[PDB]
């Protein structure tokens, strides 16, 4: 049974997705155009850009996250951005033809126009294998905010200085989770959910090193770090 | 850090 705390943590969660994840897309709008060799990247990373900054208004309602020094907030969030942009990406992800599917034609993004962002399919391939993976298992959007925020307030980051606090707040994180898919999922949707979603964590750091090494490549040549925002820049290309 | 003053 969930604990009233417990359900506490869940409704901030809901309310700070749902503050911070616009589901009819409208402000995509304000992005540098989309052209469909490197035609797709002054789009793709306005639409980073932007989901960076959504990421961080989450971070930021999540019990706890305030609370951790300024130098650890920033470590969190530099190193967890990308992993939670591919985890919230998976509310617009479609099976059908495994794409992104934003509300219209323009901003629909398939296997091609991440390519023309100039990523290769050794990242491009894990990450759709990874989207099935999670479109699969059919998770409550209880489920998908807390495994946002665990994500974020990972204790073995690199840079992290206090750790035990951090990893205070997973773990209150964590048992939320836990005690939600015993008492409020129902099986056989809960039949090993759990480890499968902390497998899931796991996946995304090794997607996240293959983000890092090609992001690394490409905004070494200037042209393409000019074509990126100064927060990208500050969240990617730093140090 | 622009990050910073998002915080
Ligand atoms: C300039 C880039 C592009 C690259 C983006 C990578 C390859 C992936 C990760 C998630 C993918 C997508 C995510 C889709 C959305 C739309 C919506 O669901 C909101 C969500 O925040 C999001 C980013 C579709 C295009 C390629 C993206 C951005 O990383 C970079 O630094």
């Amino acid at each position: 049974k969930l604990s009233e705390e417990q359900q506490h943590i869940i409704a901030i969660l809901l309310d700070a997705h749902h503050k911070t994840y616009d589901p009819t897309y409208a402000d995509f709008r304000d992005f540098r155009p989309p052209v469909r060799p490197l035609s797709m990247l002054p789009h793709l990373a306005d639409l980073v850009s932007y989901s960076i900054q959504k990421v961080i208004g989450f971070a930021k309602m999540i019990p706890g996250f305030r609370d951790l020094t300024s130098d650890d907030q920033i470590v969190l969030l530099k190193s967890s951005a990308i992993e939670v942009i591919m985890l919230r990406s998976n509310q617009s992800f479609t099976m059908d033809d495994m794409s992104w599917d934003c509300g219209s034609q323009d901003y629909k993004y398939d296997v091609t126009d991440v390519s023309k962002a100039g990523h290769t399919l050794e990242l491009i391939e894990p990450l759709i294998k990874f989207q099935v993976g999670l479109k699969k298992l059919n998770l409550h959007e209880e489920e998908h905010v807390l495994l946002m925020a665990i994500c974020i307030v990972s204790p073995d980051r690199p840079g992290v200085q206090d750790a035990k606090l951090v990893e205070a707040i997973q773990d209150r994180l964590s048992n939320t989770l836990q005690t939600y898919i015993r008492c409020r999922h129902p099986p056989p949707g809960s039949h090993q959910l759990y480890a499968k979603m902390i497998q899931k964590l796991a996946d995304l750091r090794s997607l996240n090193e293959e983000h890092s090494k090609q992001y690394r490549s490409l905004s070494f040549q200037p042209e393409n770090s000019m074509k990126l925002t100064p927060l990208v820049l500050e969240v990617f290309g730093n140090e | 850090p622009m990050l910073m003053n998002l915080l």
